[PDB]
């Protein structure tokens, strides 16, 4: 999960500088960066939301035991 | 080393107007200047056919520190 999250933030910075340049070398590269970000989140959502669901429910049990 | 360190800080602080203006603008403009000086060093050593022995830290500079 950390490998897909680190690579996702790096592609966002590269896609920002490509929008400032308008030529025959930035429009083609920008389409490849946006296409790669769609495949990273495809295999990340079944793992990111699954980890947050288990962590969000396990942390709530600890707060319940501290008040009992 | 300063441009690569300041660019990583803007990415973690959610700033796309600073990290993208350094990694693909400041870094490429500074690396091309160093490449022009690297070719001049190799061409200067061919005419001398021995180079400068007072630039690379080797075993000669290590034995002098222990002797003192």
């Amino acid at each position: 999960i950390d490998k897909l999250e680190r690579r996702h933030l790096q592609l966002e910075v590269e896609a920002t500088a490509l929008e400032k340049e308008k030529d025959a070398a930035s429009k083609q590269r920008l389409q490849e960066v946006r296409a790669e970000m769609a495949r990273i989140q495809e295999e990340l959502r079944p793992l990111k939301m699954k980890y947050e669901s288990e962590k969000g429910r396990l942390d709530e049990i600890r707060n319940l035991s501290q008040r009992l | 080393d300063e441009l690569k360190a300041k660019a990583e800080d803007a990415e973690r602080r959610y700033d796309l107007a600073r990290a993208a203006d350094i990694r693909y603008y400041a870094i490429p403009d500074l690396e091309k200047r160093l490449a022009q000086l690297q070719a001049e060093k190799s061409q200067a050593d061919a005419e001398r056919a021995d180079g400068l022995l007072a630039e690379v830290v080797g075993p000669d500079q290590i034995m002098e520190v222990v002797s003192r």
